[PDB]
Order: C-alpha cells, then structure tokens, then sequence
RNA sequence: GCCUAACGAGCCUGGUGAUAGCUGGUUGUCCGAGAAAGAAUUUUAGUUCAACCUUAAAAAUACCCCAAAAACCCUAAAUUCCA
RNA sequence: UCGGAGUACAAAAAACCCUCCGAGUGAUUUUAAUCUAGACAAACCAGUCAAAAUAAUCACUUAUUGAUCCAAAAU
RNA sequence: AAAAAAAAAAAAAAAAAAAAAAAAAAAAAAAAAAAA
C-alpha cells in the first residue's frame, strides 16, 4: 500500500519500484545490488569480495554471473525481499551473462517484476 | 483521390462501428474491436 | 493604386503555453502544472506527462524545480546519438518539476477491539 | 412630357400614435459613490456577453512582497511567483 | 475561417491592406475501449490534458476543419 | 661527486565492406631535476 514515485518518462529508466536490481559489467568484475529508491544499497554481491574471489576462476565468465546471481539469490532470501525490478538494456537483454543471472535468480525464488501499488 | 466513410458489423448483435477507408484501398477494412454487450473482442467486418 | 500585401494568415490567437505552478506551490492531485509544445521543462518525480506534453501532478504536495543529469531512453534514438559524439567529460542537464508528498499514505485506524 | 400654380407617378380620407440602430428635445433643491474599450456579430453609426463599476449581503485575508524558483546559441529596461 | 515563426528579446495576452512560410489531407497497422477524481483554457459556444476503477504512429505534427433546425437512413 | 598494470585491489589495451558500438603490478614508518 505504499508509494512508488510514477514519473519522469522522458528519462532512463523507469524509477517506479520498492526494490530495483542493478548489475555492474566491469570489464573485470561482475557487480550485482539491490537499490532503494533512496539510493541506499540493500543487498550486493560482488566479485571483489574475498568468498566468491577465492572459490572460483575467471571472473568476466558467463559462470561467475550465474554464481553472483545466486549468491544474491540466497542474501535476498535472507533479507527477506522477494520481489524486485530488473531494467536491462535492449542489447544487455540478449547476452547469456544476464540471462543466467535471472535463471539464478528465479531459481532462488526471488521474482522479479514488482508487484503492483493498492489504490494507485 | 477520396475518402470512403465505412460502416462495420460485428459478428454478434447490434453493435456497428464507424470508420474511414481509403480511395486506393491500401488495407482493406477488417477488425479486432471491442464490443459492449458480451464485454468481448470481435471480428469487425466492413459493410455499408 | 494596386494595394495588394501577398501575405495572408499571420492571425493565430496564442496558445497560453507556460508554466501554470510556481516553486513551492500546493497542488492537488491532477493539476497540470504547466504546458509547452517542445520540452522545455520535463517530468520528474510524480509527475505525469500528457501526450500533447502537459505535466501533471500525481500527488497531492509542494511543487519543486530542479537542474538534474539527462539519460535518454536507449528506445529512443535521436538522443541515445547526441548522448554518444559529446566529448569524453561532459553530461547533458535538464529542467524537472517534482511534486513532494504531503499528506502521508495512510494511517492506522482501531476499529473494534474483540 | 402632361393629367388643377411641387407627377420616375395625382389628390383626399382611412390603415396611422406606419417604421426610423438616424438627428433634435426631455422641466425642483441638496448630498454618496463613479466609469476609456477583450469577444462575436449584413458587424464596425448598433446590440449581447467578459472585464471594471454602483446598491445591498455574507465572509476571509487582500495588495505590498527577501532569499528560492521559470530553456534550450546571443540576448536590455523588466516581468511572473511568494513569507 | 485554421496553424508555425517574427513584430511581441525573459509568465501569459497583444494590433495593421505588417514581414515571411503553411492547411482545407495523405502514409500505415497495432484498430488506438468504458466509467469517473482533479485540472488548463475560456465572454458564451466550442476547445484541451488526465490518476484511480473496470475490462495509435510518421509527414517541422501543431492545421487538415462547420452550430442549431430540417432531411434521409437502422438500431 | 634532488623528488619508484599503458585506494588501501579497484577503476585505456588484446583477440564473432574499414572503423565504432556479445593479460597483467621498485628490490633487500625506519633505477627525473638542480658542479680537457
Ligand atoms: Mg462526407
Ligand atoms: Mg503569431
Ligand atoms: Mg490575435
Ligand atoms: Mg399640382
Ligand atoms: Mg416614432
Ligand atoms: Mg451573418
Ligand atoms: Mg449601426
Ligand atoms: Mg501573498
Ligand atoms: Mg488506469
């Protein structure tokens, strides 16, 4: 029953959501956080963290994508928020980095797509 | 060229749409509408 | 003497476009507040934009201008390009309105006690 | 042309207090308050709306108004808006 | 009659037998729905946006349009 | 004979008409300048 802010709309991207999902390609590190609206980081995984660092190789690969996915899959449980928003880019939509990152997400039980405001 | 003044039946009922079509007939004229007596989407079809 | 001036039709009453609201002004929820034909000023939090390219307030609070950083939507191409040739340091600025929310959401009423 | 001292259409009595967005006139005294042109219109010699205004009434704020704020190439006097 | 500039330099408004360009429609597809808060604009008439609740675009885009009455039509 | 990869790890380069956009880190707090 709370607010989301609707508006802006001639800007990118759509700032109407509790929870949005952010990922960080670096050409070395994958960085993946949970924002509020206020501009807060909630919940983040990222490479540069010593546990993810130490159990496994590569960190550009499309594996260590699906690792932090989960990763926050699980911290997101955790935390206890189930439900965020996700706004890739057109081009981003189509790599199998972040493809991976949203199966390792649902698989976490984590939905994405926020659900919608009560009396709007 | 010209503009033909058009008017549609729907499958089921009374319900009849209003529409203009084109002297060249680039598109003939055939629809997906929204009709108020079963609260549906229907097949248009043009007519006189 | 012929007297004829060729020009016709300079006669268009205006359109009062501008901006309806002031900084700091109360506004109900649904009062445009202003009206333009090109962007001059965009929509900003809580604020609804009309498909002639009026804004609109969606909550009922205190209107607020401001000079924020422009990201244009990567669907919309004109823009995503002229973001692309600037040079490597510069950002793009724009004009928001906002609306800041005044009454609060709700409030929690006892209704029976059993 | 002429048809009874005015004929592009006689004179008289009716209709007839014809009808005039057009002139011209409209009568005692003394006090209050007081107006300059935005629209449409066979309309611009006129009307009918708005705005100002007069006479009563009900109320709550009214002018003035510092920051703050209103666009993108260049752009003065200045506006708008508010404690 | 209708719209873009200027004149009218920065809220609105603003004249001429002023200076200049336009419109009395095309091109598509995706057929662009009901019902109701609050508003802009406005002498009036006409014009405009639009949350919640149910289940159109491109052509500088802005202008592409005519009130009653009376007629023909079918629902 | 005067001051140690192109923060305390992170953020140009290299490999699916010609471009453009899915490997790497001073040595053992105490190697730039200015006197025949
Ligand atoms: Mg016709
Ligand atoms: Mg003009
Ligand atoms: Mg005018
Ligand atoms: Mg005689
Ligand atoms: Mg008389
Ligand atoms: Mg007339
Ligand atoms: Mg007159
Ligand atoms: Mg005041
Ligand atoms: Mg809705």
């Amino acid at each position: 029953v709370a607010r989301k802010e609707r508006g802006w709309g001639t800007v990118w991207p759509s700032r109407e959501f509790w929870h949005r999902l952010r990922v960080i390609r670096t050409q070395h590190h994958i960085e993946a956080l949970v924002e509020h609206r206020n501009g807060q980081v909630v919940v983040s995984a990222s490479t540069r963290e010593w546990a993810i660092k130490k159990h496994l190789y590569s960190t550009r690969n499309v594996v260590a994508c699906e690792s932090v996915g989960r990763v926050l899959a699980e911290r997101c449980l955790e935390a206890g928020i189930n439900f965020m928003v996700y706004h890739p880019t057109p081009w981003e939509a189509a790599s199998d980095s972040i493809k991976r990152l949203q199966h390792a997400m649902t698989e976490g039980g984590v939905v994405l797509r926020e659900p919608r405001r009560i009396y709007e | 060229s010209k503009t033909i003044l058009v008017k549609m039946m729907s499958q089921a009922g009374t319900g009849f749409s209003f529409n203009t079509k084109r002297s060249r007939l680039r598109e003939k004229l055939t629809l997906l509408h929204y009709d108020p007596v079963v609260k549906k989407k229907v097949l248009f079809v043009e007519q006189k | 003497t012929g007297g004829s001036s060729k020009n016709l039709g300079g006669k268009s009453p205006g359109k009062r476009f501008g901006i309806k609201k002031m900084e700091g002004h109360y506004v109900h929820a649904g009062n445009i507040l202003a009206t333009q034909r090109h962007f001059r000023w965009h929509p900003g939090a809580h604020v609804g934009l009309g498909k002639n390219k009026c804004l609109y307030a969606l909550e009922e609070g205190v209107v607020r201008y401001t000079k924020e950083v422009y990201v244009p939507n990567p669907s919309n191409s004109e823009a995503v390009d002229l973001v692309t040739r600037l040079p490597q340091g510069a950002v793009l600025y724009k004009t928001f309105v906002h609306v800041v929310p005044a009454k609060p959401e709700g409030t929690f009423k006892l209704v029976a006690m059993l």
